[PDB]
């Protein structure tokens, strides 16, 4: 029914080509110092793999281990990752979370903290 | 004092690369030929008169030494 309605509602769009030219990844930081905030961005990544490689499965098991923390989270030293054990341990970050960010054949993967 | 409280700073972008994605040595002497005659012309008046006014006294002063050593007609 869904399909009929499709056929019935959008058969008049166009499919008659902007295609996705590689990005180039680069090593580098951008730092905005203003101390006038009171706490501290940190956000940091690699060049990751992109949507469809399979390596994205086993980078988000890694992801996982290593996990997401916050002020409020009730696990505190007890806490399984490591990173968050310690960071909730010795005060050292308010927060922070792993990310796989995924594009076509590229990617950013790593981390940010507030601190 | 370590990193963390130096100082107050506020407003400002450093942008920056990594090694690895960079040349050691960008434009070494098409920019830095240039940049090193500048920094000589700046200096040159500042150091070079006293060390011309040294090569003359010990000039001066090795031959002073010269001829007194020597005899003269009388």
């Amino acid at each position: 029914q869904l399909l009929d309605l499709a056929q019935k509602h959008f058969s008049g769009l166009s499919g008659t080509v902007p295609t996705l030219s590689p990005c180039r990844f680069t090593g580098s930081q951008i730092c905005h110092r203003e101390d006038g905030l009171p706490l501290a961005h940190v956000a940091i990544a690699v060049e990751g793999p992109g949507w469809a490689h399979p390596d994205n499965v086993a980078l988000q098991v890694a992801n996982a281990i290593i996990g997401h923390y916050d002020c409020t989270y009730g696990g505190g030293a007890h806490l399984s990752s490591p990173l968050a054990s310690i960071a909730a341990t010795n005060k050292l970050c308010q927060s922070f979370q792993t990310f796989n960010i995924c594009y076509a054949d590229t990617g950013l993967l790593g981390a940010h903290f507030v601190c | 004092r370590q990193f963390g409280h130096l100082t107050r700073v506020r407003h400002v972008i450093t942008y920056s690369l990594s090694p690895f994605e960079q040349r050691a040595f960008p434009h070494y002497f098409s920019k830095g030929i240039p940049n090193v005659l500048r920094r000589t012309r700046a200096c040159i008046l500042r150091v070079a008169p006293p060390f011309v006014a040294f090569y003359l006294v010990y000039t001066w002063g090795t031959q002073e030494f010269e001829k007194s050593k020597r005899k003269n007609p009388a």
